[PDB]
DNA sequence: CACAGTGATGCAAATCAAGTGTGAAGCCAGACAAAAACCC
DNA sequence: CGGTTTTTGTCTGGCTTCACACTTGATTTGCATCACTGTG
DNA sequence: AATCTGGCCTGTCTTATAAGACAGGCCAGAT
């Protein structure tokens, strides 16, 4: 795990907390710019390529049949296998939460310039309320595909929300949401095991199971050291969801997850306490029926990272994380690093 | 022993010296005034004084024989504090020193002024909304509220880098009306109406919002805020009452652009260009305002409940802010108007014939068109179709023209034409940057010799005021060789000075009716002058504000009656108070500066306190 | 004060007058005349020597409606008179010893709004 | 060891308001005499 | 060093006017307190 | 060999002294 400083181009300002990175065939792309898209890049999506520790953000264009989604902070993002990306929830530049779901897919790749398709998927049934800071993952059970969505936050409901606390947020009800992309329906399951609301947790999905790690529960204000397994069965009848608590769970909120090899992932970053960053890193080894969380060697953090109050980042995909910490102000607002594995 | 002065002697000693004149006066009293020596000496002294032009002593002695005590009511003291700009800590020094030299407590101590304040600030008077306001709390004791409005600040969330405080929109308006109460009563009286008449009043409110630069950050613990502030203010413009089938102008602001009547509603330390934080702070304000569009405020004035209906007009915005909050592109764009769909090129070819088509409603539609792309169009075609509306509006403004910013950007254009006329660009197309720099230097030196104008870095209100005269064109003409172009300049400025009073005066219909009449005629020759004798600059392009000024001024005038009174200039002049108050009238610490300024800025805008200063001039 | 010889003279004359005429109220402007004539060389020596003794003596000397307690107090005043500083001590002790003061405070509550307006 | 503020807070500290005979102080009256400055 | 010119008082009974008596629970004031300001 | 791209730059543009919009030259890399 080698840490590396990164320089940024003229449009460094776009990069903010809550941004997202998507991987299409090794080419990384960037989404969720600060402010609304400007005439320099109307889509708000950028080809994000670091060459010799210098990052250039270059505008990407959309297909004629694309939606022009708003920039979204803290959406639930997922990869679908023909490779495509799911974006659900998030905050808009106007601080609204969007219930809409967008699918990002490569339309054309002529001469190493990529056109994207951004289509909106309508959702009926038990649609999850607008959310940020929540996870969405795709499971495979008995030759069937199903989407799972758990946790997060939203504003108070229209009946109780008052302008004096207009921005107050509360954890969504911790209902697991099965979401079939083929039909556009969503099914809600209440479980006894998932009693508290949870946001900014990590989600790792293998076959028919999704693990829920860390996170923060607003009511309790606790970053619980619990691990939750959620198994989904896809028989010919209505699917069934079973949850199991498994002790030995990490205590971290807003952690970042990257895949080093098949069936092994690294969990870095995030916070153990409001004022205490989580400097340690954990290695997760998956078994068809078992999950293994191991302490691993901490990286050689610089004195900036050690003493920053906040840090943010996302996974670039090839087992390399892109990190950002608040920088000096007159200069550039943020300082960026790339940690490889 | 030489006779001392009579005033030095002891009582017993001055008695001996006047006992010869004392017995002489007792006689005069019994013979003439019935032995009332007290009254005859009191009058002989008082008259002796005024004989030596010493009226003050005599007048005070009069007031002390009458014996009436002297002292200012706290609410009087508050008005003197608020309106003479004194700080409490300076006022306390005055108060203290007055009480110790006169022995009398002429001014009241601070705790009482601080009690008088309570009436004039939001949260004090009770009210109610029928129907109740949507998503608003119905508490009526809500003064200064935290401007983040419960914004989430845990370390997982988006970083909170601003401080803000505000009043709740209604509770503010209420305290606004109650300030105007005495002025509202008289407005019915001088309209020959019943004082106690309580019909459905209507309050038209001007809304204003600006961003400020160069707001120094305090040391000390707190959010690492930016060095910019944002202000949201409202002015009460007119109150009409419905008496029969007439709308009776009970009240109309005499000075619509004065710092005095602009009311502070929201102070934040934040950058207007930072959309994320701007919407976060102001969205609770726009919801409270939305709610009040569909309710009537029942409020009790002088023992009689009255009802008020509210019309909100956002017109104290500059073009850059308008374009930000209504989802339009920035102002380089080819979509140059915020009032119409015209394109920069088109505005240069047609110039005058364009009607007001944009609106907060339409943009909101167009954004949703943008985001959804229903005709599965290309992004050029999409943008054409939505005429550049490519973000989601979040504040509703009037489609209008700010006069101040209109006056400014126009003069700066003329300042440029002046330069390009010195360099004879009308004849010689190309010129080096060094050649241009000296045209500006020439003109700058000359505006100093002839017009006493020192050069300034950014264009001014007053500079524009004083540059856009015909005397200045005389000045600038001395520099240009050809008198065929002295004529073009002179006419261009004549047309502009015939037009200007329309879009700057409070009531053009009353104040320059002929200029309002001819506006469509003069604006056509101005446009044609630019199109012929100024091809070099205005072929294929025109400035945003030349378009607004040449195409939409008459329509706006007939829709609203005025442009000049809905200008942001009152808001701008309020900024001057922001700066002064933040230094000299607020606790000097990161967690108090914003509320202390908000509060004490409100008092400075209280007509009830202002009246006490005009009390001499009955 | 320090007394001159003539002043001791006048004081002694006043004493003689009071012992000769006990029921008699002297006039001042006439008494000054008659004393001044009596003063205007051996009689006066006694007073002259008395005055220096008085000088030595001078040397030595050189070196809004009312509180509920007020409403209660005013009524109980006549009984204490039957029984100012002493009266108020008694009034305060008995008031302190006393739902007892709820009615006087209700009267004061009615009077508080009237003071305010 | 710069220095005079920037406004709200909250705890001393002082004032209030009433009940009414206490002595203390200044005062008037006429006439005259102490003291304390000025005219060789 | 008196001669001479003004301050200052005595003497007295009784005239007014006033503050001072003490207590109790509120109001109204006085004042130090906090962490920062700007001119460099 | 040519062309048409499309990105990068500088400059001037609103409006307005720090940015965003836009045009147009400049040249390398495809059709
Ligand atoms: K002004
Ligand atoms: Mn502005
Ligand atoms: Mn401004
Ligand atoms: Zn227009």
């Amino acid at each position: 795990v080698s840490l590396q400083m990164v320089t940024v181009g003229h449009n460094i300002a776009l990069i903010q907390p809550g941004f997202s990175l998507m991987n299409f065939d090794g080419q990384v792309f960037f989404f969720g710019q600060k402010g609304w898209p400007k005439r320099s890049c109307p889509t708000g999506v950028f080809h994000f390529d670091i060459k010799q520790n210098h990052l250039k953000l270059k505008p990407a264009i959309f297909s004629k049949d694309s939606c022009y989604l708003p920039p979204l902070r803290y959406p639930a993002t997922c990869s679908y296998k023909k490779h495509q990306y799911i974006i659900h929830g998030g905050k808009t530049p106007n601080n609204e939460l969007s219930d809409k779901i967008y699918i990002m897919s490569v339309a054309c790749k002529n001469n190493k310039k990529v056109t994207f398709r951004c289509t909106e998927k309508d959702l009926v049934g038990d649609v999850p309320e607008p959310r940020y800071g929540h996870s969405i993952d795709v499971v495979y059970s008995r030759g069937k595909s199903m989407g799972v969505l758990f946790g997060g936050r939203s504003y108070m409901p229209s009946t109780q929300r008052t302008t004096e606390k207009w921005n107050s947020v509360a954890d969504c009800l911790p209902h697991v949401f099965l979401i079939d992309f083929e039909f556009g329906c969503a099914t809600s399951y209440i479980l006894p095991e998932l009693q508290d609301g949870l946001s900014f947790h990590v989600s790792i999905a293998r076959n028919d199971t999704v693990y829920i790690l860390g996170g923060h529960s607003l009511a309790s204000n606790i970053r619980p050291a619990n691990l939750y397994r959620i198994r989904v069965d896809l028989p010919l009848g209505t699917p069934a969801v079973n949850c199991t608590v498994l002790p030995g769970g990490i205590s971290v909120s807003s952690a970042i997850l990257t895949q080093t090899n098949n069936d092994e992932f690294v969990i870095v970053g995030g916070y153990q306490l409001e004022n205490q960053k989580r400097m340690v890193c954990s290695l997760v080894s998956l078994g068809d029926n078992t999950i293994e969380i191991s302490e691993m060697e901490t990286p050689d953090w610089t004195s900036d990272i050690k003493h920053s109050k906040i840090w943010f980042g996302s996974n670039m995909g090839n087992g390399t994380i892109f990190l950002g910490i608040p920088g000096d102000n007159k200069s550039e607002a943020f300082y960026f690093y790339t940690l490889r594995c | 022993r030489p006779r001392q002065h009579l005033l030095s002697l002891t009582r017993r000693a001055q008695k001996h010296r006047l006992r010869e004149l004392k017995i002489q006066v007792k006689e005069f009293a019994d013979k003439e005034e019935g032995g009332d020596v007290k009254a005859v000496c009191l009058t002989l002294f008082l008259l002796a004084l005024r004989a030596r032009n010493e009226h003050r002593q005599a007048d005070e002695l009069e007031a002390i024989m009458q014996g009436r005590g002297s002292g200012l009511q706290p609410a009087v003291c508050l008005a003197i504090r608020v309106n003479t700009f004194l700080s409490c800590s300076q006022y306390h020094k005055m108060y203290r020193t007055v009480k110790a030299i006169t022995g009398r407590q002429i001014f009241q101590p601070l705790h009482a002024l601080r009690n008088a304040e309570k009436v004039l600030l939001p949260g004090y008077h009770p009210f109610e909304w029928q129907p109740p306001l949507k998503n608003v709390s119905s508490r009526t004791d809500v003064g200064i509220i935290d401007g983040l409005s419960g914004l989430a600040s845990s370390v997982d969330e988006y970083p909170v880098d601003t401080i803000a405080k505000r009043f709740r929109y209604d509770s503010a308006l209420v305290s606004a009306l109650m300030d105007m109460e005495e002025d509202i009563l008289e407005g019915m009286r001088s309209q020959d109406l019943d004082d106690y008449l309580n019909g459905p009043f209507t309050v038209v409110v001007k809304e204003s919002c600006d961003g400020m630069g160069d707001v120094s950050e305090k040391h000390g613990s707190g959010p690492a805020v930016p060095e910019k502030a944002v202000r949201f203010s409202f002015t009460v413009m007119r109150i009409t009452i419905e008496h029969g089938s007439q709308n009776v102008k009970v009240f109309e602001e005499p000075k619509p652009n004065s710092e005095l009547c602009c009311k502070p509603l929201c102070l934040m330390l934040a950058d207007e260009s930072d959309h994320e934080t701007l919407t976060a702070i102001l969205s609770p304000l726009i919801a409270e305002r939305e709610a009040m569009k569909s309710s009537e405020l029942t409020l009790e004035m002088g023992g009689i409940p009255r009802t008020f209906k509210f019309i909100f007009r956002g017109t104290g915005y500059d073009e850059k802010l308008v374009r930000e909050v209504e989802g339009l592109e920035a102002s380089g764009s080819v979509y140059i108007c915020t009032l119409c769909d015209t394109t920069r090129l088109e505005a240069s070819q047609n110039l005058v014939f364009h009607s007001i088509t944009r609106s907060h409603a339409e943009n909101l539609q167009r954004y949703e068109v943008w985001r959804s792309n229903p005709y599965h169009e290309s992004v050029e075609e999409l943008r054409d179709r939505v005429k550049g509306v490519s973000a989601k509006p979040f504040i509703e403004t009037v489609p209008s023209i700010d006069a101040l910013h209109c006056d400014i950007g126009n003069a700066a254009e003329f300042y440029k034409i002046f330069q390009l006329e010195i360099g004879e660009v009308y004849k010689h197309p190309n010129a080096s940057k060094e050649e241009r720099k000296r045209w500006q230097a020439t003109l700058d030196k000359h505006l100093r010799k002839r017009m006493n104008l020192k050069p300034i870095m950014r264009m001014n209100g007053n500079f524009a005021r004083k540059l856009m005269t015909q005397e200045t064109v005389d000045a600038v003409c001395e520099l240009i060789p050809s008198e065929e172009r002295h004529e073009a300049l002179r006419e261009l400025m004549d047309l502009y000075l015939k037009m200007k009073p329309v879009w700057r005066s409070s009531c053009p219909a009353k104040e320059c009716p002929e200029s309002l009449c001819q506006y469509s005629f003069n604006s056509q020759r101005f446009a044609e002058l630019l199109s012929t004798k100024f091809k070099y600059r205005y072929e294929g392009k025109i400035t945003n504000y030349f378009h607004k000024t040449l195409a939409h001024v008459p329509e706006i005038i007939e829709r609203d009656g005025s442009i000049g009174a809905w200008a942001s200039e009152g808001n701008e002049s309020g900024n001057k108070l922001f700066r002064r108050f933040r230094k000299m009238n607020a606790r000097q610490s990161k967690c108090y500066e914003m509320e202390d300024v908000l509060k004490h800025h409100w008092l400075y805008t209280s007509k009830y306190l202002q009246k006490f200063m005009n009390a001499h001039n009955a | 004060g320090k007394m001159s010889s003539y002043a001791f003279f006048v004081q002694t004359c006043r004493e003689e007058h009071k012992k000769k005429h006990p029921d008699a109220s002297v006039n001042f402007s006439e008494f000054s005349k008659k004393c001044s004539e009596r003063w205007k060389a051996k009689e006066k020596g006694k007073f002259e020597d008395m005055a220096k003794a008085d000088k030595a003596r001078y040397e030595r000397e050189m070196k809004r409606p009312p509180s509920a307690f007020f409403l209660f107090c005013s009524e109980y005043r006549p009984k204490i008179k039957g029984e100012i500083g002493d009266v108020a001590k008694k009034l305060g002790e008995m008031w302190n010893n006393t739902d007892d003061k709820q009615p006087y405070e209700k009267k004061a509550a009615k009077l508080k709004e009237k003071y305010e307006k």
